[PDB]
């Protein structure tokens, strides 16, 4: 009957377990796994850099950025013999180019 | 680029292709018991021309 | 018996010119725990991605490799847009003179027809929203020329050349003020 007047709304939001996710398509829909964007020969045969930067909130104790980039690990893996085995991996785009 | 992509199956054939015609034909029979063709890559890419 | 890895080039999207070009990392198969079968196998197809990238590099059109981040204006794709045609006189506007006359027996008008676009005779009228420049564009490509022309070069021998010859626009810190000309040169 008698409540305050003069107050104000407060919204927030909780989300658990998701670690939010932004897809590298051009209408950021799942067409394929492989994306349509990703074989572009625009950016496969040109070599780009990447400047980006996010602003959260701040804390009162350090904290990390789990930053995750969608890649392809693949093995190939023969038999070729009897106990022979062999692999050979790679991971595109971030592969650990060490050989040459 | 592409002939690294198929050998890898990033892109190319699916896995009812790139398998030996002898083997695709195994791993239909003994599907129900003895799973092997989970054990193959196989691709799945976006058009890119025209979508 | 391993082939090289292609230098990828470097665009940079202010002034359209190549920053340099580094080696392609990121698009290597780790064959480091292969044995002598599948190392014949995945340099295999190393071998093919060097194959067609020979034949892509046969048509580098060699005279913008001569004038490499230098390039002026009969070299670069322009914006399509027709010739000069000359503005038509606005005395000979359909209702110019005739509101000078009309008015000046008497009337008072308001009201108006609308344009063409609703909002030589009539062809020189027309030619205004599809025309071209004075000067064209100087110095910049588009990347839809970088990618044209410019492909991924293959160095088959590394640095085992005579030093005129030395690939010196690899180089990020390259500018066009230095002593040896520039050419075709993987």
């Amino acid at each position: 009957r008698n409540a305050v007047p003069n107050q104000v709304t407060e919204r927030k939001f909780l989300v658990d377990r998701y670690l939010w996710q932004i897809p590298f398509s051009s209408n950021f829909l799942n067409m394929g796994t492989l994306t349509d964007l990703g074989q572009n020969v625009m950016y496969a045969n040109s070599s780009h850099s990447l400047n980006m930067q996010f602003t959260v909130d701040p804390m009162t104790e350090p904290t990390y950025l789990m930053l995750l980039f969608g890649v392809f690990d693949q093995v190939v893996i023969n038999q070729p013999t009897r106990s022979g085995i062999s692999v050979a991996y790679l991971r595109l785009p971030f592969a650990s180019g060490s050989a040459a | 680029m592409e002939p690294q992509r198929e050998f890898f199956h990033i892109a190319g054939r699916s896995a009812k292709e790139y398998l030996s015609e002898n083997l695709v034909q195994f791993i239909q029979a003994t599907q129900n018991y003895f799973n092997i063709g989970e054990k193959f890559r196989d691709p799945y890419v976006a058009p890119s021309a025209g979508v | 018996d391993a082939p090289v890895t292609p230098y990828i080039w470097q665009y940079q999207p202010q002034t359209g010119k190549a920053a340099g070009a580094r080696q392609n990392y990121g698009a290597v198969i780790n064959w480091l725990s292969a044995d002598n079968n599948m190392f014949h196998r995945v340099q295999t197809v190393n071998r093919a991605r060097n194959l067609i990238d020979e034949i892509r590099e046969e048509t580098v059109r060699p005279d913008l490799a001569a004038s490499f981040n230098d390039w002026t204006y009969d070299q670069l794709t322009q914006p399509p847009g027709t010739a000069y045609l000359p503005a038509p006189d606005p005395l000979t506007g359909p209702t110019t003179i005739r509101d000078k006359v009309l008015s000046a027996e008497g009337e008072q008008l308001a009201g108006s027809r609308p344009s063409v676009l609703h909002g030589a005779p009539s062809s020189k009228v027309l030619s205004l929203l599809s025309e071209a420049p004075r000067i064209p564009r100087t110095e910049g490509m588009t990347p839809y020329q970088f990618a044209n022309s410019f492909p991924p070069v293959v160095y088959e021998d590394p640095f085992s050349q005579n030093l005129a010859v030395f690939p010196k626009e690899f180089s990020p810190l390259f500018e066009p003020e230095n002593q040896v000309l520039a050419s075709s040169l993987a």
